[PDB]
């Protein structure tokens, strides 16, 4: 049984790289206009949501896509996202938030010289509308292509939200008085 | 594009729906035989930690408790051709959960790309990269 690990980079400039990326993705995606990130996704990029099956999250269960359970190919096919404008469009749709960046857990799982996928654990809060104030926890999976600069380039985009469990909040939460 | 972008998600998701059947049933009751669903060159980044090469992975496999696996959710997205030139392949998000022998029931999340392979018969897909982490992995 091999001892889970946190975030995992492979290297030192990989990790610069994802690192910072994340950085500007999110300061602009906290901010309350997320049309920065035009500038972020690849004109043909695709976006897609999922939440659980099994503090509501009733705003992002429209365009939640789940094929396990939604079968029809045509309701399928507009829940994905295409192109930058309606993935940014439809981004700046969802809540407001204010992720905890430098708590993120990410992982690097693939690399070529034209393609990056990288997938972020963490939390964030949802700054206003009925749930706010609520904390809520996300995996988001990225894949991106070199960007004319040094940057990324998002091609495929799949947010997964969920509500953060007990354990969490009071992780997230915890700022006891220190003791020996 | 000389292919209706349509067909390429139809595509994706019949390939990730049977593609995420065979796996998790594989991974229960037949974990000898998950490693050959992987490429020679893929690797796991398994709760932080990399596992490289289809003979690595099988002994990872193997290494592994007897599992209990409940899919819940499935997503999937066709992958933009700039990111793998002449490569058809499938990015595929999956949340459920799992107990492994000599534990308790937990939550977890698996994403892994497909890559399509062309042949005499039908066309078989295989796990290129994959990663997979406990939603409680730090306890």
């Amino acid at each position: 049984a091999p001892p889970c690990k946190g975030s995992y980079f492979g290297t030192e400039n990989l990790k610069s790289l994802v690192l910072h990326f994340l950085q500007q993705y999110y300061a602009i995606y906290d901010s309350g206009d997320r049309q920065g990130l035009l500038d972020a996704y690849h004109d043909g990029a695709c976006c897609s949501l999922s939440i659980p099956f099994i503090s509501s999250l009733a705003e992002y269960f429209k365009d939640s896509r789940n094929v396990k359970k939604l079968k029809d190919p045509t309701l399928r096919f507009r829940l994905l996202k295409h192109t930058r404008l309606n993935v940014v469009a439809f981004l700046n749709e969802l809540p407001k938030t204010q992720h905890d960046v430098n708590s993120f857990v990410v992982d690097i799982s693939a690399q070529t010289s034209t393609l990056l996928c990288f997938s972020v654990n963490g939390v964030f809060k949802e700054v206003d509308g009925k749930s706010r104030d609520s904390l809520r926890a996300f995996t988001r999976t990225f894949i991106a292509v070199p960007a004319s600069n040094s940057g990324l380039c998002i091609v495929n985009d799949e947010l997964f939200v969920r509500n953060a469990s007990s354990e969490e909040i009071q992780r997230a939460f915890a700022m006891p008085a220190p003791t020996p | 594009a000389s292919v209706d972008f349509k067909t390429y998600v139809d595509q994706a998701c019949r390939a990730a729906e049977e593609f995420v059947n065979v796996y998790y049933t594989t991974m229960d009751k037949r974990r000898r035989l998950l490693s050959r669903l992987y490429m020679g060159t893929a690797t796991l980044v398994w709760n932080g930690n990399a596992v490289s090469g289809q003979e690595s992975l099988s002994e990872f496999f193997e290494m592994l408790p007897s599992s209990e696996f409940q899919i819940s959710v499935v997503d999937c997205q066709p992958v933009h051709d700039e990111a793998t030139p002449s490569q058809t392949t499938v990015l595929v998000v999956i949340c459920g959960s799992v107990k492994f022998e000599g534990n308790k029931q937990r939550d977890f999340n698996q994403n892994f790309i497909l890559t399509a392979q062309a042949s005499p018969s039908n066309t078989v897909w295989k796990i290129a990269s994959d990663c997979f982490r406990f939603q409680d992995w730090a306890s």
